[PDB]
């Protein structure tokens, strides 16, 4: 699991 | 440019046929040639302008990742020396990534910024330009200190109207903090700030739900949901 | 070219490096820098060609899939009147994607087929070479019969070798053998003839298969099950 | 399902 950015 | 021949709604219809082609350096090179064409851009038109770009840059900071790897990995003790191509070809891809970024922010500069003054326009090319020079800051290693701190102020002012013009459930507000949050914990070695950041703003974000209709509650959720998982990873 | 002042063993290195970042344009110009070296191929290094201009081609034709099913709606009964727009741009992928297919098959008479003696080599050249006519001819709409008779032409004479030279087994013969059936069944409207193609070769194989050590007997089988999954598909 | 090239 990675961390979002959008 | 090469754009300067075509009408800007040419421009934008071939930018959203490249899109439905998966043809983002296409998509975004007409994007350029619309924001160059020297008129302000639409909500739907800014969209297509990040939309190109976060893909093109996407694919180029996924690739520099695997080279950066490979090349840490060969500076091990015991690794057989194979010569320069590793960090060549990292550099090539980073010298690639880093002129994306410099025509995004070039873009921002030349004059979307100056001519935005709706908070919606202005929050989101103020998001785009602490977006691109934290990609910038993700490769640099007497500038980085520079390139970080451009992309916090940045993100700052951002951060700042849209607390005073945008309500908490605004997508855009969302997502500028969602991504402000992970510059502290990744970036500017401020994990805590980063919590705290995504925390608050998922908070005060539930707390605004309920004055929303059901397509605003589908938007405003989503990025919520994506703060939370990030709260989830660093906690 | 542009790769002309680089060492042949450090091109190979690089498109290997490409091929794990997924970069496959760069991947293609670093083997094209390879081949124009003028220096036959190995077998790992074959491939490393193939596999890069297949993943190239291979985006540029979905890409021109989508876009021609656009225009072709365009042109139905009670489509609103849109410009020239799609046209165009699909015309822009089309060209760019006949110039791959004109670089690799310009590679193959510059100077690999005539150097490649091998049945491995000169099949695995035979079959690109008509592979990337079955791209121009995918495309296609004066010269459109002579593009499908030298995809034709050159898979035929892969075919004579590999029946000649290999046994029913060999990857490089089934997936040969599975091209030409797709060429018979999509492009010269031989479906009967795609059908026995695959069946046959499939029938082949299976009986060499007793004669084959645990990773070559993978090796064919996984072939085999493409030619399969086409039978099914057209039965 | 779409038919298999390699
Ligand atoms: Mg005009
Ligand atoms: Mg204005
Ligand atoms: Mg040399
Ligand atoms: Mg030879």
């Amino acid at each position: 699991n990675e961390r979002h950015t959008c | 440019g090469a754009m300067g021949s075509m009408e800007r709604a040419s421009l934008i219809q071939k930018a959203k046929l490249a899109e439905q082609a998966e043809r983002y350096e296409d998509m975004a090179a007409f994007m350029k040639g619309a924001v160059e064409k020297g008129e302000e851009l639409s909500c739907e038109e800014r969209n297509l302008l990040s939309v190109a770009y976060k893909n093109v840059v996407g694919g180029q900071r996924a690739a520099w990742r695997v080279l950066s790897s490979i090349e840490q990995k060969s500076n091990e003790e015991g690794s057989e020396e194979k010569g320069p191509e590793v960090r060549e070809y990292r550099e090539k891809v980073e010298t690639e990534l880093q002129g994306v970024c410099d025509t995004v922010l070039g873009l921002l500069d030349s004059h979307l910024i100056k001519e935005a003054g709706d908070a919606e326009s202005r929050v989101f090319y103020l998001k785009m330009k602490g977006d691109y020079y934290r990609y910038l800051a993700e490769v640099a290693t007497d500038d980085k200190k520079r390139i970080i701190d451009s992309a916090r102020s940045a993100y700052q002012e951002a951060m700042d109207i849209s607390k005073k013009e945008m309500p908490p459930t605004n997508p855009i507000r969302l997502g500028l903090a969602l991504n402000f949050s992970v510059f502290h914990y990744e970036i500017a070695n401020s994990p805590e700030e980063a919590i705290s950041l995504a925390k608050t703003t998922f908070d005060e974000a539930m707390a605004d739900l309920h004055t929303l209709s059901e397509d605003s509650y589908k938007d405003s959720t989503l990025i919520m949901q994506l703060l939370r998982d990030n709260l989830t990873l660093w906690t």
